[PDB]
This record gives structure tokens, C-alpha cells and sequence, in this order.
């Protein structure tokens, strides 16, 4: 397939699932390794 | 008893030469007792001896030091006649405990250098613990049983200021001065012999490594200076007093009180230099001390 | 704040730590020696006595573990694991294929601060020894300290002991600023 | 895995005895042991506990100073010495093995037990709803239990255990921590709860599900089993 | 839009290892992890409470890889001994004991990954890869085609394919069923030390010894390049995040770096290790990152 299509798919998948990434957005300290 | 004040000239620089030793022996020693407890890398069996010596020296620096400074510069002991029985029993034990700790440190160093292969098995925490439980017991059963029971003043009371009020001293008599002489002497010959053997081994290794006099000279200088620093710092501090003590007991008590206090400080001061020599002289301790001073 | 099970789960961890300390007290008291050398060196490991072989031998109340690989193929990767050893035993019986070999080993990035023992398994003998020492003398000023030998014998267990003794003695002297 | 008992019999009041539980077939030194007492006409009770390495010894408030427990790890044999026996010590005794790590199943094996016949404090009280629930074969059963305190801990675990005693053998583990299933028990049994009320559910019943069901708590260590429910067929 | 600064602080320190560690693996429940040491120890750590569940003793002290079964019932190890050892945890007794002793390789075992409870893919030092059956030890599939010794392996989420990287500057995709090479990507100048799939399953990232991280996609080309003139040392471990936006890497200058999978820019440094970083692992739920080094200390970050 096209490199542009592959890049667009990668970006879409990265953005779609970015709302549940503890590494990206720090979870409030419900944090298992708190303190 | 209204004893002569014996005040010195307005050149009272002595306070700025005596108190600095107490400040060092307190702060630089409390900074060493922390570096051996906080960090989990300095928990070696050979560092427990150093920690025990540091604690025994900090005890001097926090109890005896300041009162000794005041007594030596003012010559009048304004702290009560009750303490004189305890103050003379603190330094008498702590200094000898430090001396025996130095003896075991030298023994440990000789064992490590001469016998490098089977070192971990021959020197564990127990031997380190055993060394500590013997020196302390030794500095306690001598100081209390020779000084607290007042068995060191059986005949001599001609030093006008034991027979006074506000006067405290340690005038060893003819019989017990030999015992003290031996105490200081026994742990010195062993240490000197072990350090001589260590220096010979270091010279032999330096000879083996090269092969040129111009090259071996630097190695010899490096191997000799480290041992000579400790040897001088111990001898020039301990020797002055023992010589004086051994000379007034058989001799008929001729020694002005304005110098005896100065001489005693010579043994005391060895306290301010012991941690700075046995701890700060190494890279590892110097890094931990730097980290402790900083925020982390 | 901790349940009844949470206290036993800490007691078990403390017992595991006790066992780990008891194991480390024995691990620290043994010396590990890598054994290298070409196919024609004749490697000795039988007279002192699967992708690796370990021989344990005790001399004068101390014990060593000698490792030698037998079923491997490029040593560039599995040589990184062998950087926590006391000394490397290099056996040589030819030349310029073993010489380059030795030059590459000594100049390794990971094998720094690791001394090498150089076995040779009257005018002629010393030329090869000097050739070998030339590389060890041209690099590693204050770290490696290699030691040549002329072996074939029943005293091979004493030379390793003596050289290990020398290595540890120099390390201790170096550490106390005495050398 | 095999645990057997040596001791028991008839003694004069206020005497002495030594009961030994000996093991074979499993790693003794990694386990902790409990002693469980059952009266001939009543439920189960706990009397003593020994940890691994003998670093934590626990006794019940009733016998805090009359019984002692000691184990020989090299001999793989545990024992208890009893002195000054009263009139309430006639019962049968089991030795139970338990291991405590993340995910382990305590009380996972029970011994055969030995019988002793003697001649002539706030704690959680847990009550069974009905002492005798008769059910038809192959029907759903919904046994219930109530606790005097929330067994749930701040870490999530609840520490609720179930035990089944068939007519003749020692009790066996069914459910631990209200959700997990034991290795040997089938999928018919299930458990649920909300902190104070617990439910044990049986889907289908066979010719071997007849027995007495005892409950358990393990939050505050002084622990009581309960009278239990005797399923009638 | 970019991500910005990301700061991670050490939450736990898993001290207790005698010597340096090469490998560790997270569990399926995101609570237990397993770590391997060079003194012959496989230690299982409870992440939250910093406990020690198991302290399994090894046979050969030289271990280079470790794995945790998806069901948590088995643990695998291997190294210079050419043997893959499998240990059973949920045994009837209280001691962990060996269950399988696989002896089929001639090089040195560098990686092993569980497919299911009875299958395992092994990568060794003789430039070949293999698939075993735990019940009856054998090699049903023996993948071939590599030249240098293979240093890293990674399965896909679907477990249909698994890419493999060798010391020949090429990454090869394989097929589990047919057992033949499907695609080869050559975009490195030096050998490859780590590899990991994208969470989507149609891309992966490779780390090499020339301080470059490369991102390939199954378009068959290299999409990005992660490198900086400040960094010269090699790369030991590479892992992605849960969503796939971040990219963590291990370095031989004891400082793990965090990269952006889309903008290819530095976004945080996980400094704090006293020696070189040798293993890195991201948990299943993405709530923590575990890192090991040659100072025998494991660190957890979040």
C-alpha cells in the first residue's frame, strides 16, 4: 500500500486510543504506585 | 576555695583555636555517622569499626570538649564539684576506646593487604562486633575502676589543686602510672609493626609493577605519605601527654598547672583529626559527604 | 493497616532475604576465571580436574570456578557476559592468528580493567613472549596488568593462585591510595 | 501430600498429652500450620498457629497458656503439648497447612485428625441463617451467611473461606476470598458477597454433595468457624 | 500537536539481586514481574508492595533471557548452556521445580517467548529460530534464513507472526504456521539488539548499536529515524506504550530516553540508573514502566 496511507493509519490509531494512556496523561494519585 | 584566677594576656586567640576543634569533632563526626547508616553501600564489616570510632569521638566532642576548653583558658572550674567525678571518667574511657579502635583498624588493614584472597571469611561483622565489644569494655573497666573509686590519689596530695574547691585534675600516683604507660604502649608497637609490614609490601609491589628509579620514587612517596600522615597525627598527639604523666609520678610533682591543661588538649585534639583522616581522605566518603550537604 | 495474610507475606519476604544474604556470603568468597584459547592450545582442564563447561578446583583453602565454552560458534556478543571475572586464562600453543586474537581481546571495550594470564603451552622462547607483551605494554597503563608464563605439568594450580593473589593485592593497595 | 496423627486416648483430668502431626510428600519448611478442633456434637474451632521459621506463634484466648506448639523442620514433624486438661478438651483435632503469598490458597489441605476423650474478648461472631437446609437433588441452593463486621479490607481482599465436611472425612476447601475456585472442586459451586452478607450457590447436586458447610473469616486473626448448615438429602 | 515534557519519578526500587541482570518480564495481571540475574537467580517481585514471592535457583549461572507465561503458571529461562528451562509455579507442593529441559540449539539462547501454555518460540545464537512443544519436546518449526546470531524476538498481539532481528542489519518477519520468511527489512548499518511490535500490529521498532531507532511497517519501508548527535552508544531494549504514542529505549550510557512515535523528538529522560540499562518493560495496562541495569537494581516509573 502507500506510505502515506500507512502513516495516516498509524496516526489515526495513535490518536484514537490516546485517551486511555496513563503514560501520556498522569492518572490522579487511584494510582497503584502512589507516593 | 578562691583559687587564683590565673588569667592570661588579652591575646585570647586560644578560644578561636580550641573551640574550632570542638566544632569540627562534633559536626564532621556527626556527618560521618550518617553516611554509614543512610547509604546501603557502606555497610561493609570494615566500616562498622569506623562508625564506632566516630561515635566514641563525637561523645568526647559533645560532652568533654567545651567544659575542658573553659577550664583550660579560665583555670577556674565553674560547673560544680559534682561533675568533676564524671567528667574525669568520660575522657579517660573514650580516648582509650579510640586508641583500641585504631589498633583494630590497623589490624584489619594489615589482614586485608597481606592476605587478600581469604579476606572476607577471616574478617566478618562478628569480628568487627567483637573488636567493638572489647575496646569499649576495656575503656570502661579501666576508667571507672581506676578513677571513679578514687584509687589514684593514695598518698599524693601535694599538688596545690586537688585539695581545693572548684579544682579538678588527674594526678596519677606512682603505682598506677605504670599501668597507664603500658596501656598506651601496648597498642602502639603492634600498629607501628603492622604499618611497617604494609609499607614493605607496597614497596615490593611498586618494584614489581615497574621494569627506573625516577618511576619507583613517585610510588614510594605515594605509599609512604599516606601512612606517615596517620603515624604523625597519632604520635605527636598522644606521646606528649604520656611522657609528662610518666615523669611527674616518679618525679616529685614538678609541673606548672598552666601547661598541663595545654598538654591534655594535645590528646583531646587527636579527636578533631581522627575523622578527617580516616574518613574524608577517601573518594567514596568524600562523595557521600558532598551529597549529604546538598539537598539530596 | 495490614491484614493477617499481609504480615505473613512480609515474613516470607524476610526469609527470602535471609536466604539471599546467606547465599551472597558464599558467592563473594569464590573466584571465577574465564578460560580462552584457540583449538590447538591443548586446553589442562582435565589435569586440574552442552555449550559451556565449569571446573571447580580448590587450592590452599580457597576455591575457584573455571569456565570454558565448547559448543559455541563470533565471540563479540557472549564476551560481554564475561566482564565480572577475576582473571582470564589465555593458553597458546599458530602465531599471527593467536597474536591478533590476543590483540583484539586486550583492546576490547567491555574487557577493560580485567587482567589476563598468558600461558605458553632459551633465545627462541623469549621472542614470542616479548611479542605477546608488546601489545599489553602499548595499552592499558593502570588497569589490566597481564602475566606471562611458560607452562606445559602438575603445578598449574599454584600459578593461578599466585596471580589471583597478586591481582587482589594490587586492587586493595590501589583502593587505599597506597599504590 | 499426607498428614497423619499420633496421640489421643483417655487421660485423667488435669493431666498431660503430646499430639504429633507428621507430614510426607510436600515441602514442610515453606508452610505454616494451624490446629483445628471439632467437638463431637458441635462445629469447628481454632486453637493454635505456627508460622514458617517459628517467627510468629498464635494461640486462642481460651487456651492462651495451657497448650504449646513446636515443629521440627529437619524431622518434618509438628507437635503440641497439652497440660492441665479441662473437661472441654474432648474433641477431634486436625492439622492444616497454609501458605501466604500473593495468590496463594490457605487452608488447602486437611489431615485425618485424632480423637481425645477426657474423662471426669471482642471478635467477629458469624451466624449461619439456617442450621439444616434440605434440598432436592439437582436443584439450585443459595446458602447464606452473615458477619458481625465488614470482612472487606482497604486493599480489596475480603478473606472469606468456605469448607465442606462430608459424612466421614475432614473438611475441604471450596471457595477462598469469595471469588476464587479451589483446584479440585468443580465449577458447580460459586460464591458472592458484599462485605457483610455472603452467598454460596450450587447449580446441580449429585450423590456426593451431602455434608455440613462451614464458613470462615480471616480478617481479625482470632477466628471462629460457626455451627454451619447440614445439607439434607 | 506535540506531546511536551514528560517527567517520570522512581516509585519503587526492587533491590535484592546479587549481580547484574539482563532480562525481566511483566505478568499478565500487571502485578507480578520476573527478573533474571547472572548469579543464578530468577526472582519474582510483587510490584505494588515490593515483596518477593519466589527466589528460584538456576542450574547454569549464565542466563540471558526470561519470560512469563500468559496464564502465570510457568516461567522460562535460557542462556549460554543451550538449554531452555521451564519451571512450574502452581505445583501441588510449595517448591518451584523444573518441568521441561529443552536441548535443541547449538548457539546461545538469546530470547524465548510463550505463545500459549504449551508452545514457545526460541531465538538462539546460531542464526536460526525455532518453535517448540512443551509436552513432547521437539521442534515442529525451525525458521531459517538469518546469517548472524539473532539477538531479539517479539510476537504479535494476534500471534500470527513474529519479527526477528539478528546481527546482520536486517529484520525478518516469519509465519508461525507455514514456517518461512515472509518479508525482510534492511535499513541498519550495524547489528540489531532489540525489537518490539506496534500495539496496532502492522508496525514495529528496531534498536541498533549505532544509536539509531528505526520504525518499520509491515508498506515495507522505514518510516522514521530516531537519533541525536549527543548520543553515540548502542541501544539494548526498545518498547512501546499502551496507545503507542511514546517509545522508550535503553542506552549504554545509563540513561533511558523517551521518544515520540509521530514527531520523532526527545520528550523526557529516565535518568537514575547507576550502570547501563539492559532491560525495559511496559505493563499491559500501561500504568508503569520497569527498567533494569547492571547495578542489580530494578526501578519502576509512572
Amino acid at each position: 500500500i502507500k506510505v502515506s496511507k500507512a502513516a495516516a493509519d498509524l496516526m489515526a490509531y495513535c490518536e484514537a486510543h490516546a485517551k486511555e494512556d496513563p503514560l501520556l496523561t498522569p492518572v490522579p494519585a487511584e494510582n497503584p504506585f502512589r507516593e | 576555695c578562691i583559687k587564683s584566677s590565673y588569667a592570661p594576656w588579652p591575646r585570647a586567640i586560644l578560644y578561636g583555636v580550641l573551640g574550632l576543634g570542638a566544632l569540627l569533632a562534633v559536626f564532621g563526626n556527626l556527618l560521618v555517622i550518617i553516611a554509614i547508616l543512610h547509604f546501603k553501600q557502606l555497610h561493609t564489616p570494615t566500616n562498622f569499626l569506623v562508625a564506632s570510632l566516630a561515635c566514641a569521638d563525637f561523645l568526647v566532642g559533645v560532652t568533654v570538649m567545651p567544659f575542658s576548653t573553659v577550664r583550660s583558658v579560665e583555670s577556674c572550674w565553674y560547673f560544680g564539684e559534682s561533675y568533676c567525678k564524671f567528667h574525669t571518667c568520660f575522657d579517660t574511657s573514650f580516648c582509650f576506646a579510640s586508641l583500641f579502635h585504631l589498633c583494630c583498624i590497623s589490624i584489619d588493614r594489615y589482614i586485608a593487604v597481606t592476605d587478600p584472597l581469604t579476606y572476607p571469611t577471616k574478617f566478618t561483622v562478628s569480628v568487627s562486633g567483637l573488636c567493638i565489644a572489647l575496646s569499649w569494655f576495656f575503656s570502661v573497666t579501666y576508667s571507672f575502676s581506676i578513677f571513679y573509686t578514687g584509687a589514684n590519689e593514695e598518698g599524693i596530695e601535694e599538688l596545690v589543686a586537688l585539695t581545693c574547691v572548684g579544682g579538678c585534675q588527674a594526678p596519677l600516683n606512682q603505682n598506677w602510672v605504670l599501668l597507664c604507660f603500658l596501656l598506651f604502649f601496648l597498642p602502639t608497637v603492634v600498629m607501628v609493626f603492622l604499618y611497617g609490614r604494609i609499607f614493605l609490601v607496597a614497596k615490593y609491589q611498586a618494584r614489581k609493577i615497574e621494569g627506573y628509579k625516577e618511576r619507583v620514587a613517585k610510588r614510594e612517596r605515594k605509599a609512604a605519605k599516606t601512612l606517615g600522615i596517620a603515624m604523625a597525627a597519632f604520635l605527636v598527639s598522644w606521646l606528649p601527654y604520656i611522657i609528662d604523666a610518666v615523669i611527674d609520678a616518679y618525679m616529685n610533682f614538678i609541673t606548672p598547672a598552666y601547661v598541663y591543661e595545654i598538654l591534655v588538649w594535645c590528646v583531646y585534639y587527636n579527636s578533631a583529626m581522627n575523622p578527617l583522616i580516616y574518613a574524608f581522605f577517601y573518594p567514596w566518603f568524600r562523595k557521600a559527604i558532598k551529597l549529604i550537604v546538598s539537598g539530596k | 493497616t495490614l491484614s493477617a495474610e499481609d504480615k505473613a507475606a512480609v515474613e516470607r519476604s524476610k526469609m527470602i532475604e535471609k536466604q539471599l544474604q546467606k547465599d551472597k556470603q558464599v558467592y563473594r568468597a569464590t573466584h571465577r576465571l574465564l578460560l580462552l584459547g584457540a583449538d590447538n592450545s591443548g586446553k589442562i582442564v582435565k589435569q586440574m580436574r552442552s555449550g559451556i563447561f565449569e571446573t571447580k578446583f580448590q587450592v590452599d583453602k580457597v576455591n575457584f570456578h573455571m569456565f570454558d565454552v565448547g559448543a559455541q560458534r563470533e565471540r563479540r556478543k557472549w564476551i560481554q557476559c564475561f566482564n565480572d571475572v577475576t582473571a582470564i586464562i589465555f593458553v597458546v600453543d599458530r602465531l599471527q592468528e593467536a597474536l591478533n586474537d590476543f590483540k583484539s581481546i586486550w583492546n576490547n571495550r567491555w574487557l577493560r580493567t580485567i587482567s589476563v594470564i598468558l600461558f605458553l603451552n632459551t633465545r627462541a622462547k623469549y621472542f614470542i613472549r616479548d611479542e605477546f607483551l608488546r601489545i599489553s605494554t602499548a595499552s592499558g597503563d593502570g588497569r589490566h596488568y597481564c602475566y606471562p608464563h611458560f607452562t606445559c605439568d602438575t603445578e598449574n594450580a599454584r600459578r593461578i593462585f599466585n596471580d589471583c593473589r597478586d591481582i587482589i593485592q594490587r586492587m586493595h593497595l590501589r583502593q587505599y591510595e597506597l599504590l | 501430600v499426607q498428614l497423619v496423627e499420633s496421640g489421643g486416648g483417655l487421660v485423667q483430668p488435669g493431666g498431660s498429652r503430646k499430639l504429633s502431626c507428621s507430614a510426607s510428600g510436600f515441602a514442610f519448611s515453606s508452610f505454616g500450620m494451624h490446629w483445628v478442633r471439632q467437638a463431637p456434637e458441635k462445629g469447628l474451632e481454632w486453637v493454635a498457629y505456627i508460622s514458617s521459621g517459628s517467627g510468629t506463634i498464635y494461640y486462642a484466648d481460651t487456651v492462651k497458656g495451657r497448650f504449646t506448639i513446636s515443629r521440627d523442620d529437619p524431622k518434618n514433624t509438628l507437635f503440641l503439648q497439652m497440660t492441665s486438661l479441662r473437661s472441654e478438651d474432648t474433641a477431634m483435632y486436625y492439622c492444616v497447612r497454609s501458605i501466604y503469598y500473593y495468590g496463594s490458597s490457605p487452608f488447602d489441605f486437611w489431615g485425618q485428625g485424632t480423637t481425645l476423650t477426657v474423662s471426669a474478648s471482642a471478635d467477629i461472631v458469624m451466624t449461619q441463617a439456617t442450621s439444616s437446609v434440605p434440598v432436592t437433588p439437582g436443584e439450585s441452593v443459595s446458602i447464606s451467611c452473615r458477619s458481625s463486621k465488614s470482612l472487606l479490607h482497604s486493599n480489596g481482599n475480603t478473606y472469606l473461606y468456605w469448607f465442606l465436611q462430608r459424612p466421614g472425612q475432614s473438611p475441604q476447601l471450596l471457595i477462598y476470598r469469595m471469588s476464587n475456585l479451589a483446584s479440585g472442586v468443580p465449577d458447580r459451586f460459586s460464591g458472592s458477597g458484599s462485605g457483610t452478607a455472603f452467598t454460596l450457590t450450587i447449580s446441580r447436586l449429585e450423590a456426593e454433595d451431602v455434608g455440613v458447610y462451614y464458613c470462615m473469616q480471616h480478617l481479625e486473626y482470632p477466628l471462629t468457624f460457626g455451627a454451619g448448615t447440614k445439607l439434607e438429602l | 500537536d506535540p506531546v511536551g515534557r514528560i517527567q517520570m519519578r522512581t516509585r519503587r526500587t526492587l533491590r535484592g539481586h546479587l549481580a547484574k541482570i539482563y532480562a525481566m518480564h511483566w505478568g499478565t495481571d500487571s502485578r507480578l514481574l520476573v527478573s533474571a540475574s547472572q548469579d543464578g537467580k530468577l526472582i519474582i517481585w510483587d510490584s505494588y508492595t515490593t515483596n518477593k514471592v519466589h527466589a528460584i535457583p538456576l542450574r547454569s549461572s549464565w542466563v540471558m533471557t526470561c519470560a512469563y507465561a500468559p496464564s502465570g503458571n510457568y516461567v522460562a529461562c535460557g542462556g549460554l548452556d543451550n538449554i531452555c528451562s521451564i519451571y512450574n509455579l502452581k505445583t501441588r507442593e510449595g517448591n518451584v521445580r523444573v518441568s521441561r529441559e529443552l536441548a535443541g540449539h547449538t548457539g546461545y539462547l538469546s530470547c524465548c517467548r510463550f505463545l500459549d501454555d504449551n508452545q514457545i518460540v526460541t531465538s538462539s545464537g546460531d542464526t536460526t529460530c525455532a518453535l517448540w512443544d512443551i509436552e513432547t519436546g521437539q521442534q515442529t518449526t525451525t525458521f531459517t534464513g538469518h546469517t548472524g546470531d539473532v539477538m531479539s524476538l517479539s510476537l504479535a498481539p494476534d500471534t500470527r507472526l513474529f519479527v526477528s532481528g539478528a546481527c546482520d542489519a536486517s529484520a525478518k518477519l516469519w509465519d508461525v504456521r507455514e514456517g518461512m520468511c515472509r518479508q525482510t527489512f534492511t535499513g541498519h548499518e550495524s547489528d540489531i539488539n532489540a525489537i518490539c511490535f506496534f500495539p496496532n500490529g502492522n508496525a514495529f521498532a528496531t534498536g541498533s548499536d549505532d544509536a539509531t531507532c528505526r520504525l518499520f511497517d509491515l508498506a515495507d519501508q522505514e518510516l522514521m529515524t530516531y537519533s541525536h548527535d549527543n548520543i553515540i552508544c548502542g541501544i539494548t531494549s526498545v518498547s512501546f506504550s499502551k496507545s503507542g504514542r511514546l517509545l522508550l529505549a535503553g542506552y549504554d550510557d545509563f540513561n533511558c530516553n523517551v521518544w515520540d512515535a509521530l514527531k520523532a523528538d526527545r520528550a523526557g529522560v529516565l535518568a537514575g540508573h547507576d550502570n547501563r540499562v539492559s532491560c525495559l518493560g511496559v505493563t499491559d495496562d500501561g500504568m508503569a514502566v520497569a527498567t533494569g541495569s547492571w547495578d542489580s537494581f530494578l526501578k519502576i516509573w509512572n
